């Protein structure tokens, strides 16, 4: 699907040969997902009071 | 419905061979085989073949086989080895149209809606593209039996691949009319497109040979093109059509007359850039 | 034994099945069988060639199933003609030709069965004309590497006739296998029937190309000829001056009004003969 | 083991249009095919056994295969409905027998019949002659109902067997609706 691949997109490649193998998705690196979603706190506004 | 084909080298080849390897059977075989290959934006293309095991003998000529336990399985091989790649239609040998090459594609055309067939030649002389290609149609006239199935011929040609060129250019080593300058359009269309014209002027002088002693259709669809053409006939040298030729010319000779003029003076400036390398050379060197 | 004179035949269709199928799955090492006549000591003559396909992702040769190959095998037994495999492939891609030690496996899972089999390598990418590039292989006994011996024993002056590449001789060249120079064979039935059919033109040159425009374009090439040629009056007076190298590297950032110039001669002179010819021979034939 | 390729004959013409046997003509004749399938498939497992008519549209409804179950299932809604053409069934059989996986195998055909013929003896002659040339043997099996005595068949497995042929078979009909497995029992015996 060489109509798909936007300028900006990423792809995978070889690395004997160096052709384009697959398109991919955008990633994310490791400190992100580890700042997205690793707070259990589960406080409320009951707990919170006088503001 | 299809506009025209695109026909490869390997399939091209790939027909001759099999010609060859039955051509041992000495008497009599045609070739028959299955066509491969996709269509796209109405255009119809070949890539891959293959041949059927067939036999047929003249007396009592209206009996055929095609072995389709070999067909699905070879197919289904192909598939397998490339998805991409499918049914198109089919091919004959053909040397003269066959009779039994009605309803072979009334066989096969429950694999391919528009199965097309292609005629090409095992032994190649003529003037033009020995690569033939018909289609069914059922059409319906207004006088006799409505529905006849008459194949009709599309326009064909010889498609290239870059990949292939590189093959079929190291196959061939031979002669190549390339530099195509002023003088490549001069055969390549000039000289052989007389000829092109003299076979299609030649062949309705055959057709012409019923007069009193040939078949028994006798016109009703023949003549209403060939009036059409003696009607379409082009105008007569009276107008300002010559005077517009006349007129057309004499505006094109003098670009010619402008890049001629330019060219000596060129070629002369290599002169004097030859001089004075001679020159500054025998007194330098000695 | 043999003397390096070993001149592999093979046809005129299988190198356009390697090409094809070596180009269409080409970033990934595809293979298939190799299937002709085995004759004599010397010569082999592999007539035709039918491809496997893959096992599944992944740059390598995967492996072969001798239930397709039997039933492939028979396909053409019960259609066209019996043949003989002698040979197999596979496909560097962007490489050049040389064995692998994943190819001097299957190589080696192949010789024992018979023993002139024949290891080729196609290369579908640095072949453009005249440089098609496969260089059959065969292994070599690594026993008389160890005993020091020198195999092959040639006997005639063909043999060393192409010089190796230098890349094929990093890898295991001329320790594990050796090269062997092969040929073509052809005939002037195919040679006349791939030759007449391949570039043609049918009608087109009695044609009279877009009447309004050719006059058209004959002006829009002349209007910026003009300004060329008073470049040709800019270029021409800096000679009597620096030398003519300092002419030859100077000129390498902007464009010279000399062969651009002579470009436009050629490109204006064949644009308007051919449609005045082409022109002028339709009055006569046609009424 | 020995070396033949069974190929059927069926009979899918006009006159073959009732239910005078019991079940189904259909449906006996196509069991019949079933156990005798049974029998060269079973005496030998090299045989394949494909099925071919001879109607006005001689089809390949089966290619010849050693499977049963496409058999069957073409035997299923097989419409027998249209005009017989026997004189194009030696044609459609031996050709189809050049067709064959192999020429070592022994040329043997069965081939039914339940309909009123047209032929002309001359022509079933030349073919008969032309199957004497080719060294074919067919044993044909009579079915259904039939001009009696078999008109023709008699001259054609005579001009079949004839030139120390000797050894071809020509089973006829008997004109009673039974069970015709036991009207089968003597070519599935012996041929
Ligand atoms: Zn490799």
């Amino acid at each position: 699907d060489k109509s798909k691949l936007k300028p900006g997109t990423r792809v995978a490649l070889d690395m004997t040969t160096l052709t384009i193998m697959r398109y991919l998705p955008r990633e994310v690196d490791p400190l992100v997902y580890n700042m997205s979603h690793e707070d259990p706190g589960n406080v409320s506004y009951s707990e919170i009071g006088g503001l | 419905a299809v506009q025209k084909v695109v026909v490869h080298p390997l399939v091209l080849l790939s027909v001759v061979d099999h010609f060859n390897r039955i051509g041992k059977v000495g008497n009599q075989k045609r070739v028959v085989g299955v066509l491969l290959g996709s269509w796209q934006k109405k255009v119809l293309d070949v890539s891959n073949s293959f041949a059927v095991p067939f036999d047929e003998d003249d007396k009592d000529d209206s009996v055929w086989f095609l072995d389709h336990d070999y067909l699905e399985n070879m197919y289904g091989m192909f598939k397998k080895v490339n998805a991409r790649e499918r049914i198109v239609g089919w091919y004959h040998t053909g040397p003269k149209l066959h009779k039994n090459d009605i309803a072979i594609n009334e066989l096969m055309k429950r694999y391919c809606p528009n199965s097309v067939l292609v005629i090409i030649d095992v032994k190649p002389k003529d003037l033009g593209l020995p690569t033939e290609a018909y289609i069914s149609v059922e059409e319906v006239h207004d006088d006799g039996t409505p529905t006849s199935k008459t194949f009709e011929h599309v326009t064909s040609e010889i498609g290239a691949e870059e990949a292939e060129e590189v093959g079929v250019e190291h196959l061939l080593r031979d002669i190549k009319d390339t530099t195509v300058g002023t003088l490549s359009q001069r055969i390549t269309n000039q000289v052989h497109g007389l000829k092109g014209l003299n076979s299609k002027l030649l062949d309705i002088r055959s057709y012409l040979e019923k007069v009193a002693t040939g078949k028994l259709p006798i016109n009703h669809q023949i003549i209403y093109q060939l009036q059409d053409v003696f009607n379409l006939l082009p105008d007569v040298s009276l107008q300002e059509f010559v005077k517009a030729f006349y007129l057309k010319t004499n505006d094109q000779m003098v670009v010619v007359y402008l890049a001629s003029l330019i060219r000596s003076v060129v070629a002369l400036h290599n002169l004097i850039n030859n001089k004075i390398a001679n020159r500054d050379a025998e007194k330098k060197e000695g | 034994a043999v003397d390096t004179a070993e001149q592999v035949y093979i046809s005129s269709l299988a190198l356009l099945k390697m090409l094809k199928h070596g180009r269409a799955g080409v970033p990934m090492e595809v293979m298939g069988l190799m299937l002709g006549e085995f004759v004599d000591d010397y010569t082999v003559r592999v007539i035709d060639v039918f491809a496997m396909p893959q096992s599944g992702t992944g740059v390598s040769v995967e492996a072969v199933d001798p239930v397709f190959q039997a039933k492939m095998l028979d396909m053409l037994k019960q259609t066209g003609r019996p043949e003989m495999v002698v040979g197999w492939y596979h496909s560097h891609p962007g490489f050049g030709c040389w064995l692998s030690g994943v190819d001097i496996n299957t190589q080696q899972s192949f010789e024992a069965l018979s023993e002139r089999a024949v290891a080729v390598v196609v290369d579908p990418i640095q072949s453009v004309k005249g440089k098609v590039v496969i260089d059959a292989f065969r292994l070599i006994n690594a026993n008389m590497m160890v005993l020091g011996h020198e195999p092959r024993q040639t006997t005639s002056n063909l043999g060393h006739l192409n010089k190796p590449s230098i890349q094929a001789l990093i890898h295991g060249l001329n320790r594990h296998y050796y090269s062997i120079t092969i040929n073509y064979r052809k005939n002037e039935l195919e040679q006349k029937m791939l030759l007449n059919l391949h570039k043609k033109s049918w009608m087109e040159g009695l044609t009279l190309q877009d009447y309004s425009e050719h006059c058209k374009h004959n002006e829009s090439v002349v209007k910026e000829m003009l300004e060329l040629a008073k470049n040709y009056n800019k270029a021409v007076e800096e000679e009597d001056k620096m030398t003519p190298e300092q002419l030859a590297i100077k000129n390498v950032g902007k464009q010279d009004p000399k062969r651009h110039l002579e470009e436009h001669v050629d490109v204006l002179m064949t644009s308007n003969i051919v449609q005045c010819l082409a022109a002028m021979l339709d009055t006569v034939v046609f009424k | 083991m020995v070396l033949e390729s069974t190929m059927v004959c069926v009979d899918n013409s006009e006159y073959m249009r009732n239910g005078d046997f019991l079940p189904t003509r259909l449906q006996a004749q196509q069991d019949a095919v079933n156990i005798v399938c049974h029998s060269k498939t079973r005496s030998n497992p090299e045989n394949n056994v494909g099925l071919i008519t001879l109607a006005n549209d001689c089809e390949v409804l089966t290619t010849l295969t050693p499977d049963t179950g496409r058999i069957l299932s073409k035997l299923h809604t097989v419409q027998p409905k249209g005009k017989i053409t026997f004189c194009t069934g030696i044609r459609v059989a031996h050709l189809a027998l050049k067709h064959r996986q192999g020429k070592n195998h022994k040329m043997r055909i069965i081939a039914f019949v339940g309909s009123p013929v047209e032929d002309n003896e001359k022509d079933l002659v030349k073919l008969a002659k032309r199957l004497k040339k080719e060294k074919v043997n067919v044993d044909i099996i009579n079915f259904g109902e039939e001009e009696v005595n078999t008109e023709k068949l008699t001259a054609f497995v005579n001009t079949l067997n004839g030139k120390d042929g000797t050894g071809s078979h020509l089973v006829t009909v008997p004109p009673g609706p039974s069970l015709a497995d036991a009207l089968i029992s003597s070519p599935i015996l012996a041929g």
